[PDB]
């Protein structure tokens, strides 16, 4: 509870159908993007913690709540975007005469801040007395020990909970979803998703020099120009699909009725035909 | 040993963000070396002390074949938190983030540290992150950020064999590794080899926020910089985000001191409200 | 603990049911229960755990469910290697009790 | 498979201290929500559990009898042992260890029986 | 009202615990609990009052708690002179019910 540990993973592909499969979890309460619409999305930096709490306090485990491990043992910040997992732990974290191996902080000064771990123990002096490391009235012990014993009904049982942070800041992503790799594009028009990146354009090669740690490609805006292959280290710029306006000419609907387009910006390619300057 | 000091006229420019850029003027906000700053010219004919790590270090390893071969950081350097070992020896630069007090002078095998304990990373990176007057010129910035370690490295060749001094001339840094370990860091200790059976010099600046212009090359390069902390001729530069301005009068800032004590006047009242009537009242309310 | 009938009896090819009560359940909510069988000379073997489910190599003959807190042995199609003891067991708050003792005579 | 066999002296002298053992093959003991534990069977009379060990070292006995009760876990060798004292002549019965692989399956596989006669 | 078991067996230095059940708990939450001891001759004195939490002159060997609709006393290391009737307290929707009584034996 109070020693919830935290292995970051990085430069791999991450299949959430997995986790369907697995044990029951009817805890499965995205707080974030989507719950189903998951595996279609890259992320940057997935961070999974876990603990084992009991059953009445997971609705705690949501961005923003009130309690005990939810203020002092465990808080997440009101801008969590990201999935909480839990399920039922009874059947092996719960033995006879109780299993004492989950001790949970009861007694703390200050409200636990975003993301923060305290693993230190000390004798938890509610002031107005000197204290020492002993137990007395005013004087005790900050951790406690939970009782998990297999007779306990909905709500005293383990569960053992495991969330993961998305950061899924503005970086070139390590952790993308499971997608069926296609191939590439000619000079057309495609709705390209390379690492992250979601743009559409026409995906045609270049003759930029990238550098060795360069990934991305941009522009004197914020567009992203160039891009280089994920898998063939090729430098093919991102021109955005053939846009531009319509002109209607018109002799006047008193004289006929028949028009005349101007595709102003097109080389009458990606449309008589007249190619004008 | 007296601690001297050099100058960094154009030196200690990284790459700040993993964007490619060309024939582009693009002024960037993070940390960096000040130029025309004072860096310590701690000659390594003995020499370790345990320089602080403040924010960003300029830790040049200016050697001949293998005199500097690693580095170490941490904040308590008493078997309290995690260490950074980076030694180069050859073939090998395998990095530890383990705990344990090594010793009082890391001289170099496994006589670095003396204990192990439950390390929580490990790189195990193969490549080694490492004439008349050719010498080997070598710089490593780092940086504290939470995300990463952000170690930069660029390995260029001096010229002429004039006294050990940083030379006049633009080198950019390019990252090579991204250590996401996270563990607060305060001070530094270089990791000389002994060889004993000048020399060297190491020199270390202190990064500090500025802002600056870095003009990119047609093939992707850095080739200058200007750092709006100089005369106002580089904050006029700044401004207007060129190398060449015109002639004739051109505003940039706005001159305001700043207060330098703080006053805090309350009314000498010396009297406790009476909480206790509202808070601890026998019949409370209605 | 967990009590049981002493003695059952049942016709071949009829259906009997077994009862394994409360008494005194501080077993809570009374979720996990196992159901064995032990023919004399021999070693109690698994017959139905988790009496909405059954394990590998049972015959669908052998069925169980708990309407409230008692669960239901329901052994139908009785056959003459059938009279073995039944047991319920479940998980007690300072202990692993087994319940009582159901001898199964099949007469005829 | 899971093969449970048990050993020791059958008969044994009033009043002493039982070595019944019971080695385990097939199986790591090591495996989270594993253990082994023991269960009599008086004849003509119904089961009842003594104890129970864990893969955490824990050892968890019978709240009525816990004076005597003693196992221990020897999976250097493959052989939990399992030791009582004050045996009286009412204990004469067949032992049976069987292995508790999770809290739904309680004692799924079990041994094969011992008669410890007490006289 | 509120039923107790009537004998109670514990070894010395051993720990044994006390029920008190619901039995038509008109109490509602079952918030409140409080457990006395009263010896052979003398007065009933209060030994857990607010089952997570113990009064003053009490020592650590005494703890209580509730997990559902049931308190229990858990007396850890039992000694010659513990051989007391205990009573579980609570407040009903319209007196103070006592419920029964408990009896400690220690034997040995």
């Amino acid at each position: 509870v109070y020693a919830w540990n935290r292995k970051r993973i990085s430069n791999c592909v991450a299949d959430y159908s997995v986790l369907y499969n697995l044990a029951p979890f009817f805890t499965f309460k995205c707080y974030g993007v989507s719950p189903t619409k998951l595996n279609d999305l890259c992320f940057t930096n997935v961070y999974a913690d876990s603990f084992v709490i009991r059953g009445d306090e997971v609705r705690q485990i949501a961005p923003g709540q009130t309690g005990n491990i939810a203020d002092y043992n465990y808080k997440l910040p009101d801008d969590f975007t990201g999935c909480v997992i839990a399920w039922n732990s009874n059947k092996l974290d719960s033995k006879v005469s109780g299993n004492y191996n989950y001790l949970y902080r009861l007694f703390r000064k200050s409200n636990l801040k975003p993301f923060e771990r305290d693993i230190s123990t000390e004798i938890y002096q509610a002031g107005n007395k000197p204290c020492n490391g002993v137990a007395g009235f005013n004087c005790y012990f900050p951790l406690r020990s939970y009782s998990f014993r297999p007779t306990y009904g909905v709500g005293h049982q383990p569960y053992r909970v495991v969330v993961l942070s998305f950061e899924l800041l503005h970086a070139p992503a390590t952790v993308c979803g499971p997608k069926k790799s296609t191939n590439l594009v000619k000079n057309k028009c495609v709705n390209f998703n390379f690492n992250g990146l979601k743009g559409t354009g026409v995906l045609t090669e270049s003759n930029k020099k990238f550098l060795p740690f360069q990934q991305f490609g941009r522009d004197i805006a914020d567009t992203t120009d160039a891009v280089r292959d994920p898998q063939t280290l090729e430098i093919l710029d991102i021109t955005p699909c053939s846009f531009g306006g319509v002109s209607v000419i018109t002799p006047g609907t008193n004289t006929s009725n028949q028009v005349a387009v101007l595709y102003q910006g097109v080389n009458c390619t990606e449309v008589n035909v007249f190619q004008t300057r | 040993l007296p601690p001297a000091y050099t100058n960094s006229f154009t030196r200690g420019v990284y790459y700040p963000d993993k964007v490619f850029r060309s024939s582009v003027l693009h002024s960037t906000q993070d940390l960096f070396l000040p130029f025309f700053s004072n860096v310590t010219w701690f000659h390594v004919i003995f020499d370790n002390p345990v320089l602080p790590f403040n924010d960003g270090v300029y830790f040049a390893s200016i050697e001949k074949s293998n005199i500097i071969r690693g580095w170490i950081f941490g904040t308590t350097l008493d078997s309290k938190t995690q260490s950074l070992l980076i030694v180069n020896n050859a073939t090998n630069v395998v990095i530890k983030v383990c705990e344990f007090q090594f010793c009082n002078d890391p001289f170099l095998e496994f006589r670095v540290y003396s204990s192990a304990n439950n390390c929580t990373f490990e790189y195990v990176s193969q490549p080694f992150l490492m004439q008349g007057n050719f010498k080997n010129l070598r710089e490593f910035v780092f940086k504290n950020i939470d995300g990463y370690f952000k170690i930069y490295s660029k390995h260029t060749p001096i010229i002429v064999r004039e006294p050990e001094d940083l030379p006049q001339g633009f080198s950019a840094l390019e990252p090579l590794v991204d250590l996401p370990i996270g563990i607060n860091i305060t001070r530094f200790q270089t990791l000389l080899a002994l060889h004993r059976s000048g020399a060297a010099a190491y020199y270390v600046g202190y990064l500090q926020p500025r802002t600056f212009l870095l003009k990119y090359n047609e093939n992707g390069t850095i080739t200058d910089a200007v750092d709006c902390a100089l005369d106002p001729l580089s904050e006029t530069k700044c401004t207007l985000k060129s190398f060449t301005v015109e002639k004739g009068i051109y505003q940039t800032s706005n001159f305001r001191v700043q207060p330098t004590e703080s006053i805090v006047r309350f009314p000498n009242i010396t009297n406790l409200c009476p909480f206790d009537e509202v808070f601890n009242a026998t019949r409370f309310a209605s | 603990a967990l009590t049981q009938p002493a003695s059952v009896s049942g016709s071949p090819g009829l259906s009997i049911t077994i009862s394994c009560t409360a008494t005194s359940s501080d077993v809570g909510a009374y979720n996990y229960v196992s159901w064995y069988q032990q023919h004399p000379g021999q070693a109690p073997k698994l017959m139905i755990y988790d009496v909405s489910k059954r394990p590998s190599g049972v015959s669908n003959r052998f069925s169980g469910s708990k309407s409230a807190n008692t669960a239901s042995l329901t052994i139908s199609g009785l056959q003459a290697e059938d009279e073995a003891d039944y047991y319920c067991s479940s998980y007690t708050t300072t202990s692993v009790v087994f319940g009582g003792g159901t001898k199964l005579t099949v007469l005829g | 498979q899971v093969t449970l066999r048990e050993s020791g002296p059958t008969l044994v002298k009033p009043k002493q201290t039982l070595t019944l053992t019971c080695t385990f093959s097939g199986f790591s003991l090591s495996t989270p929500g594993g253990g082994v534990g023991w269960i009599r069977q008086p004849p003509g009379k119904a089961l009842e559990w003594l104890a129970l060990i864990y893969w955490d070292d824990d050892k968890r006995y019978s709240p009525s009898l816990k004076s005597s009760l003693t196992i221990t876990k020897d999976t250097s060798k493959n052989q939990v042992v399992l030791t009582m004292t004050n045996m009286d002549p009412v204990d004469t019965a067949t032992y049976y260890c069987a292995r508790l692989t999770a809290a739904d399956t309680i004692f799924d596989c079990w041994g094969q029986g011992t008669l410890v006669t007490v006289s």
